[PDB]
């Protein structure tokens, strides 16, 4: 299931840390 | 470059005025917690405001975290059921999503 609305070019990245575990969050801008 | 895709959408009655009410569009991975997101929409919300007019900033880059935000997901039965903070993206598509499209996630800020 992929976003449809959304340019992927746009994506940016936030690492995201609770406790001791860390990911990677990437958002869009809607297209 | 990621795994599950979802659309973080302000709650629908819980908003105010001066509120952030921005629809966010997010991959991660699906051990990603609810708590994650929840940190995730204080962070950007904290880096928009670095620009913003900054009348009624709420957050503080350095110090944003999973406590800012309550996360629902909408349910069979029409409610929106709070999800707790430590529960993983693939547990909450496994149990509470159930559509092969990218999961529909509600926010709005704590409270």
């Amino acid at each position: 299931p992929r976003l449809k609305n959304v340019d992927r070019s746009t994506a940016q990245q936030l690492a995201v840390t609770v406790g001791n575990v860390t990911v990677i969050i990437t958002d869009f801008k809607e297209k | 470059a990621s795994e599950i895709e979802l659309v973080f959408r302000p709650h629908p009655t819980l908003m105010e005025k001066d509120d952030s009410a921005q629809t966010r569009y997010i991959k991660t991975s699906g051990n990603a917690t609810v708590d994650h997101l929840s940190k995730y929409l204080a962070v950007r919300l904290a880096l928009e405001e670095l620009r913003s007019k900054g009348e009624s900033n709420q957050m503080n880059l350095d110090t944003a975290s999973e406590k800012q935000y309550t996360i629902y997901i909408a349910t069979a039965s029409g409610q929106f059921t709070v999800l707790d903070g430590s529960f993983s993206l693939e547990l909450v598509s496994e149990k509470y999503w159930k559509v092969n499209k990218p999961m529909e996630l509600y926010y709005a800020p704590t409270k």
